[PDB]
């Protein structure tokens, strides 16, 4: 049956016997628990370091794959000849291992790379001092917390202890999380600030409302996983912030699902608080909490408010977006349909600005590159799947208008891009309006109150004519020409050559209007930058192909490179003469030339060693003044080597001899330029 | 928050 609700528990025996024990067993042979710390204060050291002292609350509070130490008092000291026992992590009322809901800690003796475990790394007297280390995937919510001594004739566990259940939020500090944020300055802001600024007017008379979200109030985190517990949100998906947040924009409106706000526009608002007069978060959740009852009232930006508030407190890191003249598509065709004016045929509307939720997150479920802000909207207006929510959608996804990828980025894009379709129905169109709808899109600046526009985020410049190919391209996802693109070749500190392929089938004779945009990603998915866009266009004679190769130098790409990137290209083409689209998108990761770093002889801290470097060509061309640089700050000075040059797939060898006047662990980096490939690097840790 | 006419 459905394990949903974090409140509900399970009884865990404390005597678990197995089999047909015989009277007069004497448990007193193995250990018992006399007391457990968590080290929990606010002062200490796991809530500083993992950003959770500011938590009104009195229970531990961490953030998954960090570990945290804790430390076990047993009547005897712990023997490993005799003893064995672990921890237990429990949530919900139908615990299981296999769902994530029962997390059974070994003892280990190191821990390893995003696993559960605990590494004893202190012993006096009876107790022992525990680092545990959490699955950077785990659950978010509230567990209970055992100790399992493991005996013959079954497990001896602690009993049930409020004081010690604890908290595992999400971590934007944890580069193994889906939510990790690697900007400090970025974590405070969307994540810490539990104050922020929302922007309303208009585009030339801009206003500015405070709100205090107070994601650390006492009552917030618990009503925020109530507010799940309340949605029947299966306990096993709650470490997954894609379900978190799509979860989030159904629940904090009350329709469709008895959550926290109604909304509300009739400028009565009786029996309830007005909109307007709502300054916070706080009031609103802790009264649905007491009350279990939606909150009247909302509009726009107090759902928005809301929803930023249950975000941040869970840890996935949020802001608030303003889009100035925002569409409302009531026929999901991407289009304001005008019929002229005729107010009871037309249905489609414009805010005058509309405010909704950026969350940030890797998309394991969407190809590379769409990871990052995810536009979220909790305010009502049209169903997603029978319920009142919207999204996450990709705003990168939203910017070159593949909306085909989840969720409900064709709503979002017609929100910030639509056209207005001025039309006459009678026994035709009229007017075409294609820079009215979403003027500006703006949030809160870090460090402080001011605007930040990111209109270029959602969208081209208007006039561009990369606009009118995403927007093309947007109505697509809803002429016999195919198009593809290769990358050619491409190792990073090279140039490289992106081949983008036509092939007419046809007798016909086409024009294609294109664009081209290229790309920095993380890794894990997560967009960087633009670091090239180009629109062109070609001639494509009849029943033939033709390839458009374009030129990207490394001075494009290098300066923005990270570690294992990999570059992200979009390419859109229209048939002008048939008005298709062709739009393909692709990823690819750079080769990456090798430098290694070898020491002949003794690494001790007085007498003379040997560094071999070696590189081998990569590339098929001749390299020409091939520099190597040697770096080591307490093994050498810096030097260098040079090569007139390295003939194609050869390798060169240079020895270099050093004496290091420090100990300790230190390390080597080696570099090579050349007139053409540069900027290839190796490393290599060496202890004195 | 407000409707705007169309244009
Ligand atoms: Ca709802
Ligand atoms: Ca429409
Ligand atoms: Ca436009």
């Amino acid at each position: 049956p459905p394990n949903n609700s974090n409140a509900a528990e399970d009884d865990l025996p404390t005597v678990e016997l197995q089999g047909v024990v015989p009277r007069g067993v004497n448990l007193q042979e193995f250990l018992n628990v006399t007391s457990v710390h968590l080290f929990k204060e606010r002062w200490d050291t796991n809530k500083v370091d993992h950003h959770t002292d500011k938590y009104e609350n009195n229970k531990l509070i961490v953030r998954r794959g960090q570990s945290f130490y804790v430390q076990i008092d047993f009547s005897r000291p712990y023997d490993p000849r005799r003893d064995l026992f672990r921890v237990e992590y429990v949530i919900g009322r139908y615990p299981q291992e296999n769902k994530g809901t029962y997390i059974p800690v070994p003892i280990v003796s190191e821990l390893q790379s995003g696993k559960w475990g605990a590494k004893i790394v202190m012993r006096e007297d009876r107790s022992v001092r525990l680092s545990i280390q959490s699955s950077p995937k785990c659950i978010v919510g509230k567990f209970r917390m055992y100790v399992a001594v493991w005996t013959p004739y079954g497990v001896l566990r602690t009993s049930r202890n409020p004081e010690t259940d604890t908290y595992i939020l999400f971590n934007p500090w944890c580069e193994d999380d889906a939510v990790y944020l690697d900007n400090e300055k970025e974590r405070e802001e969307y994540v810490l600030n539990d104050i922020g600024v929302i922007f309303y007017g208009e585009v030339n008379d801009i206003k500015t409302r405070s709100w205090s979200y107070g994601q650390f109030e006492d009552g917030i985190l618990d009503t925020c996983l109530y507010v799940m517990d309340r949605a029947q949100m299966d306990l096993s998906g709650r470490g997954n912030p894609i379900k978190v947040s799509r979860v989030g924009s159904a629940m904090v409106n009350a329709k469709d699902d008895e959550g926290v706000l109604v909304g509300s526009w009739d400028n009565i608002y009786a029996y309830g608080v007005p909109p307007s007069a709502w300054t916070g978060s706080v009031d609103i959740l802790l009264e649905y909490r007491s009350s279990e009852n939606p909150v009247r009232y909302g509009q726009c930006w107090v759902f928005a408010g809301v929803f930023n508030t249950f975000l941040r407190c869970l840890g996935i890191p949020a802001r608030i977006v303003t889009n100035y003249f925002s569409a409302h598509d009531n026929d999901a065709n991407l289009q304001m349909d005008i019929f002229l004016v005729n107010s009871k045929l037309t249905k489609d509307s414009v805010w005058n600005y509309h405010c909704w939720n950026e969350a940030w997150m890797t998309r394991p479920d969407l190809p590379v590159g769409f990871g990052g802000w995810q536009a979220v909207d909790s305010t009502p207006q049209e169903n997603s799947d029978g319920m009142y929510r919207c999204g996450p959608a990709s705003v990168q996804a939203i910017k070159h208008g593949h909306v085909c990828f989840q969720f409900d980025a064709p709503f979002v894009f017609a929100e910030v891009n639509s056209d207005l379709i001025y039309i006459t129905a009678k026994k035709v169109v009229e007017n075409v309006d294609a820079t009215h709808i979403g003027k500006l899109i703006v949030t809160k600046q870090i460090g402080g109150d001011g605007m930040m526009d990111i209109t270029d985020t959602y969208k081209f410049q208007e006039g561009q004519e990369e606009e009118r190919l995403a927007l093309e391209t947007a109505l697509m996802y809803g002429s016999n020409v195919d198009m593809d693109f290769e990358v050619e070749n491409a190792v990073l500190g090279k140039d490289f050559k992106l081949s983008i392929t036509f092939r007419n089938n046809s007798h016909n004779r086409y024009t294609i209007t294109a664009y081209l945009s290229a790309n920095i990603t993380f890794y894990t998915g997560v967009p960087k930058a633009e670091f090239k866009k180009e629109t062109f266009d070609v001639t494509l004679e009849p029943l033939s192909f033709k390839k458009e190769a374009v030129l990207i130098q490394a001075g494009e790409y290098m300066g923005q490179l990270l570690e294992q990137a990999s570059l992200h290209f979009f390419v859109t083409a229209r048939i002008n003469e048939t008005r298709d689209v062709l739009a393909k998108q692709k990823s690819t990761v750079l080769t990456i030339p090798e430098i290694i770093i070898k020491v002949r002889g003794t690494q001790v801290v007085g007498s003379d060693m040997t560094v071999i470097v070696e590189f081998t060509n990569p590339l098929k061309e001749t390299l020409r003044n091939v520099w190597v640089h040697l770096d080591g700050p307490g093994v050498t000075r810096p030097m260098k080597k040079m090569f007139r040059e390295i003939r194609p797939n050869s390798t060169v060898q240079w020895e270099e001899v050093c004496r290091p006047w420090v100990s300790g662990h230190r390390k080597l980096i080696a570099s090579m330029s050349s007139d053409s490939l540069r900027h290839v690097y190796g490393e290599l840790d060496v202890q004195i | 928050x407000l409707i705007l006419p169309w244009p």
